[PDB]
């Protein structure tokens, strides 16, 4: 009933695949994450 | 006893589908616009 070891789903995609597949071992293969987005660098604000 | 005397030789084309177009849906994507209050609100709906 003790944590023996973690897992940062943010670190690799290592670690990503291995939270999306709930498992510390992962098999070979290719397996589809999270989408890539390009976040706003700044706010635009245009009135009349 | 009807017997025939000479044949035709005939092709015949035979149309068969063997797949269809992939697709892959970003649900968090498609039903949130990249809103984090949607997507915390969409998590509560389990694993669909």
């Amino acid at each position: 009933g003790t944590i023996t070891d973690a897992v940062d789903c943010a670190l690799d995609p290592l670690s990503e695949t291995k939270c999306t597949l709930k498992s510390f071992t992962v098999e070979k293969g290719i397996y589809q994450t999270s989408n890539f987005r390009v976040q706003p660098t700044e706010s635009i604000v245009r009135f009349p | 006893i009807a017997i025939p005397t000479n044949f035709t030789i005939s092709v015949t084309t035979e149309i068969l589908p063997v797949s269809m177009t992939k697709t892959s849906v970003d649900c968090t994507m498609y039903i949130c616009g990249d809103s984090t209050e949607c997507s915390n609100l969409l998590l509560q709906y389990g694993s669909f």
